[PDB]
RNA sequence: AGGGGAUCGAAGAUGAUCAGAUACCGUCGUAGUCUUAACCAUAAACUAUGCCGACUAGGGAUCGGGUGGUGUUUUUUUAAUGACCCACUCGGCACCUUACGAGAAAUCAAAGUCUUUGGGUUCUGGGGGGAGUAUGGUCGCAAGGCUGAAACUUAAAGGAAUUG
């Protein structure tokens, strides 16, 4: 897939991440 | 269409080239010398090659053409190269320099007549 | 060119040169020794003076500053020095 | 100047300019962190013994049409499982 | 040296002046010549007559050196300079290339222009550029009638002229054939003017 | 029958022209593989590598035949011929005739010591053809040559004992590695070197001396 | 690889060229890259002229010009039988016909 | 900036050797500069040349026969003992016949053969074949 | 070159540019080798004595072949006032 | 966060087209686009070419400054100017031709002066993926930025050109 998109993707990851993770910390 | 090969246009370019005090712009009398001196298996391509023969021979009527040179444009064209005038245009008929040119000559040293005119901007 | 003399240029090579881009670099400036009409007490003054130069005779005006060169004023006369 | 300084008292540059770029090599870092003795289920070792579990049957890859009879072994002194190829015809059947 | 007779005369001076070979180019000024005296204003530039004359003779000793005239070829792809490569080739040996050159004529062993000479002359080595591209494959000197805004590259002996002009490129053919013969001892005397007229070498539209 | 068409040929047959030095001395450009033939007969040719070239078509793929071919006796002479041809035979022929017409000298020389008959070059040198860049440092006797066989065996045409190498580039380009290495032992004589400062009186060409002996 | 040393444009020591309009599709375009036209035309026709001058009054007239400065994008000139395509060579051509 | 005079004054010569000029102008003629081309003259690489003393630095206008193939400066000029005298003149000369590695010596500037004679070593400056 | 007695080895020591001092190798086509014939006490040339000047393709591409040669003959003699020095 | 808010317009709503079309096309249209005071610190932020310095080929044009010329024109025939022309020069944005040279080539007056390997200096890379991911720090209101692995996997990925 194009690289930008890629890269929103693996943002958009990151964010949810970021949030599954602040639940327990 | 009508496009003749290079095998009849060569053919009729040495024809033309080395039989001109001969055949004449009649297609008939050029095909009966043609079948006289050459060697042609068919008789298609003989009037092919007497054809244009013809059509060249119209056209050297009407000034020289390309390609083509036989003895007597040849002697025609190296008697008009041996031309030259009487009075050899370099020859003096009144010469006209610059300054410049007048400043070249005197330092070469030498005895010239000249009809200085100033060259202007 | 590959052979020509680097030691002995021509005069016209050298004054068509930039002043610094010669052989030996010096300066294309120069004085000049300036009457003012009446009082002759003539001042010395540069081609390239950057200031408004005028005689200690009087305050009439010598010459007048440019980019380059100095303009003298309409009514003075200037000998190369 | 092609980069990297060539002054008579520039030792030190190089120095640590070598270090950070031979950590950009690969057998230098394997070497240097220690994979085989953490990682690589032998300890850096020759070889290894260890204990049969079961046989395996395993797809080649392609283009290749074959089975490759290989078995699971579990290490003695890892403990880790390990897949081996048993390397001929038929030699599947003394490991039994 | 040479004996001092073969110094410029007024009478070759009178002919290169009427003919005007001393007219160089315009501003443009390959700095390669410095054959250049003191630029006129419309900004054309007057070239040294003398030094013509002399590179001039310095070609027709390099020509008389070739044993064989027939190793001698003359190249003009301009039609100026036709008959007066022609002419050489007729008061010489010189053979001669006029119109269009063939390129592999002194490389291809085998096409049948294929000359293999010792020495060739060009009118234009912008116009002949192939001739002298050629020429340095091949191991041959190249003599050039150059302006003064001439390729000089892969070009011996260069003759300043006016190589824009009709009657300066065939005076400067004739001039050379004169010296070439007068050194090979037909023209007996160096005083005489060579019956032979200067405008024979001269392009004519008919 | 011969039958030459070239100064330099009808030379050579009428035998004016004993020894190429003369044609690398006035630096005459040959243009017939026999002359070669006649003035070093004692040459040999190898045959380096036959590789395939292929030509996509609509028709599938044409192919022809590359041969390079190393021709040289072993005293201060080689020559390097490539050619691409339908079939094997006819590209090694016509790269034996390019070899011969491409045939230049080698200067040999001492490491040090000048004993006798040199060994090795007079000086390093290097060629360059593509990515490759070859490297010919001179050798002690003894040392042979230190190359690789393609290399060596172009060293070894050309007579060369004693040589070392150093090399750069995709080596596996056999035609590159060979023309650079060329190109370094064409170079030998290329270099000056203070035993060849004293000035000489720029001698007269044969195309001079026997003119007409030639064309006519 | 490249193809062009300007690169498509006429940018050299500017940075930035504050974009235009293309006058078909409505495109964003660098001035410079721009292709500019001018397309000066009489206003009615070389046909109808004649008719315009007989049911003239004020004889002599000029019958005036139209004109109008034409920025094309590279798709839309290409498109529009205009800039068409060239050889790796005559794209080197700078000149008009 | 300029760092090296003796650099750019052996790059220019190699430049105009290269081009197959016959003379060539070093600004801003240094005295190691004079004594290295003292030795590449001795040797018989140049020819004569001429110091232009503007009030400066100066200038030098060499004359260049065709006999110069490369003059070359080594900078850093690395400290050299006898023995890295060999090394060196291995790795940078073109045979063991001719060519000149040349080092500053606390007995002046020199060859290395001449050094060698002298048993001296020092720092190197360049070389010259 | 030679070797420890005499007895000279280096087949075919090599010509060298009138202009430059440069060796001219074997494969170099653009080399040429100008001879210019002498005169003796008329005007006519002698065949046979020549004054020969090399030239390498080097010079010869860069265009410098004809002022070389200029000087070249200004210095043997066969020339005058064409070429200077001083530029 | 205030102001402002015409235009265009991520979202969204709609009319079509389409097998579908929550896309391209059309009509509306919030945020934004503007501005003030702060944040963010990213880009094909590109000449995909680090800065300084020297040398090496020709050609002409152009921007700015300066010099010279009985030069042209305008003024008050005239002066000084100014604007032009010619020649020259310093410094720039670039361009044309060639390759001595370089380069894998495309191409390059620098990407040259590099196996004949060293003018000074900073930064970055070491097969492809995983991965600019995970984790830890640090900055940030946030969006995110900076720093930044490993396991595992793989024989090819890739560049420039060639004929089809
Ligand atoms: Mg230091
Ligand atoms: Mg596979
Ligand atoms: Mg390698
Ligand atoms: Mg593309
Ligand atoms: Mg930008
Ligand atoms: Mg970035
Ligand atoms: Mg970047
Ligand atoms: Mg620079
Ligand atoms: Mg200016
Ligand atoms: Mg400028
Ligand atoms: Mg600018
Ligand atoms: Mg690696
Ligand atoms: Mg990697
Ligand atoms: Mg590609």
């Amino acid at each position: 897939m194009r690289a930008k998109w890629r890269k929103k993707r693996t943002r958009r990851l990151k964010r949810k991440r970021r949030k599954v993770r602040a639940r327990s910390k | 269409g009508r496009v003749r090969t290079k095998t009849v246009k060569r053919a009729s370019k040495a024809l033309i080239e080395r039989y001109y005090p001969k055949l004449t712009l009649d297609f008939q009398t050029n095909k009966r010398l043609c079948d006289e001196i050459a060697t042609i298996q068919s008789k298609r391509l003989r009037n092919k090659i007497a054809g244009y023969t013809t059509h060249l021979m119209k056209r050297i009527q009407k000034g020289p053409v390309r390609g083509i040179s036989f003895k007597l444009q040849e002697e025609e064209r190296e008697r008009k190269d041996q031309y030259v005038p009487e009075v050899s245009a370099l020859d003096l008929s009144r010469l006209n320099v610059d300054n410049q040119t007048s400043d070249l000559v005197k330092s070469l040293g030498l005895k010239l007549p000249l009809s200085v005119i100033n060259v202007s901007a | 060119v590959l052979v020509q003399d680097l030691l002995h240029p021509t005069a016209a090579s050298e004054a068509r040169k930039h002043k610094l881009k010669t052989l030996v670099q010096g300066p294309r400036s120069y004085f000049l020794d300036v009457k003012c009409p009446g009082c002759l007490n003539i001042t010395t003054v540069f081609s390239h003076a950057q200031t408004a130069v005028t005689c200690e005779s009087c305050s009439t005006i010598l010459c007048t500053p440019t980019g380059g060169k100095a303009k003298l004023s309409e009514g003075t006369s200037f000998r190369r020095k | 100047g092609k980069g990297k300084p060539r002054g008579l008292n520039s030792a030190r540059k190089l120095r640590v300019h070598r270090r950070n770029n031979r950590w950009a090599e690969n057998n230098y870092k394997k070497r240097l962190l220690g994979t085989a003795f953490k990682s690589s289920p032998f300890g850096g070792s020759s070889h290894a013994k260890g204990i049969v579990l079961e046989k395996l049957g395993i797809e080649s890859k392609q283009p290749n049409s074959a089975i490759r009879k290989c078995v699971r072994v579990q290490l003695i002194k890892n403990g880790k499982k390990v897949t081996a190829f048993v390397p001929n015809d038929g030699c599947l059947n003394f490991v039994d | 040296s040479l004996p001092a007779t073969f110094d410029l005369t007024p009478e070759d001076a009178q002919l290169l002046l009427a003919a005007n070979t001393h007219l160089g180019a315009r501003n443009v000024q390959v700095h390669q010549e410095p054959y250049v005296f003191n630029a006129r204003p419309d900004g054309v530039h007057v070239i040294n007559v003398g030094k013509t004359w002399e590179k001039l003779v310095l070609a027709a000793r390099i020509i008389a050196a070739i044993p064989n005239p027939e190793d001698v070829v003359a190249i003009s792809s301009r039609t100026f300079g036709q008959r007066a490569v022609l002419k050489f080739a007729a008061h010489t040996g010189a053979t001669p290339i006029a119109g269009r050159f063939t390129p592999g004529s002194f490389t291809n062993y085998i096409t049948r222009s294929f000359k293999e000479p010792r020495l060739v002359i060009v009118t234009d080595p912008r116009s002949d550029a192939q001739a002298i591209k050629e020429a340095s494959y091949v191991n041959i000197p190249v003599i050039a009638l150059t302006d003064l805004d001439s390729p000089s590259e892969f070009v011996d002996v260069a003759i300043p002229c006016n190589n824009r002009g009709k009657h300066s490129i065939g005076l400067i053919w004739y001039l050379l054939a004169r010296e070439v013969l007068r050194l090979r001892g037909a023209l007996v005397d160096r005083t005489q003017p060579w019956s032979i007229m200067p405008d024979l070498y001269f392009y004519r539209d008919p | 029958g011969w039958v030459p068409v070239t100064k330099l040929g009808r030379l050579v047959k009428a035998g004016k022209i004993t020894t190429i030095e003369e044609i690398f001395l006035h630096s005459l450009p040959v243009k017939e593989f026999q002359i070669i033939d006649t003035l070093l007969p004692g040459l040999q040719d190898e045959v380096m590598n036959i590789k395939p070239v292929q030509k996509q078509t609509r028709a599938g793929q044409r192919t022809r035949f590359k041969a390079v071919v190393v021709v040289g006796d072993s005293n201060g002479h080689v020559g390097l011929g490539i050619k691409t041809a339908k079939e094997v035979a006819g590209a090694i022929r016509a790269g034996i005739i390019i070899a011969k017409l491409s045939v230049i000298p080698i200067r040999r020389g001492y490491w040090g010591t000048n004993l006798g008959q040199p060994h090795s070059l007079a000086t390093k040198t290097t060629g360059k053809c593509g990515s490759v860049t070859v490297r010919l440092i001179p050798a002690p006797r003894g040392s042979g040559i230190v190359a690789s066989p393609a290399v060596k065996k172009l060293l070894q045409l050309a007579g060369v004992e004693d040589v070392y190498t150093q090399s750069n580039g995709k080596t596996r380009t056999l035609e590159n590695t060979l023309k650079a290495a060329f190109v370094a032992i064409g170079n030998t004589y290329g270099f000056l070197t203070p035993n060849l400062w004293a000035e000489q009186p720029l001698p007269v060409s044969p195309l001079d001396i026997y003119s007409d002996e030639a064309s006519a | 690889p490249k193809k062009r040393a300007s690169n498509g444009r006429n940018k050299k020591g500017r940075g930035h060229v504050k974009p235009v309009r293309c006058v078909n599709c409505s495109k964003s375009i660098p001035k410079d890259k721009a292709i500019k036209r001018m397309a000066i035309r009489n206003i009615v026709e070389a046909a109808a002229v004649r008719d315009l001058s007989e049911a003239s009054v004020y004889p002599e007239y000029a019958l005036p010009k139209t004109y109008n400065k034409l920025h094309y994008c590279v798709s839309c000139a290409i498109h529009a039988r205009i800039v068409r395509v060239r050889s790796r060579e005559d794209r080197k051509n700078r000149a008009p016909p | 900036t300029r760092s090296s005079v003796l650099a750019d004054a052996l790059n220019a010569i190699n430049n105009a050797e290269k081009t197959g000029k016959r003379q060539v102008l070093i600004r801003p003629s240094s005295k190691v500069i004079i004594k290295f081309l003292q030795v590449m003259q001795k040797h018989g690489y140049i020819g004569e040349f001429e110091y232009i003393d503007d009030h400066r630095s100066g200038k030098i206008v060499v004359q260049l026969n065709g006999r110069l193939n490369k003059c070359g400066v080594i900078s850093p000029r690395f400290n050299v003992k006898i023995g890295d005298i060999e090394k060196w003149t291995a790795n940078l000369l073109p045979a063991r016949q001719f060519g000149y590695v040349i080092l500053t010596t606390s007995a002046g500037i020199m060859d290395h053969e001449e050094a060698r004679r002298k048993h001296v070593s020092g720092k190197i400056l360049g070389f010259v074949y | 070159m030679e070797n420890d007695k005499g007895q000279l080895v280096e087949l075919y020591v090599p010509r060298k540019c009138s202009a430059t001092n440069r060796i001219i190798k074997a494969d170099d086509h653009a080399s040429v080798q100008i001879n210019v014939a002498k005169v003796d006490e008329e005007g006519r040339a002698i065949p046979g004595e020549y004054v020969t000047y090399a030239l390498s393709g080097y010079v010869r591409s860069r265009g410098e072949s004809d002022d070389s040669l200029n000087r070249l003959a200004q210095n043997d003699g066969l020339l005058k006032n064409v070429w200077s020095y001083s530029r």
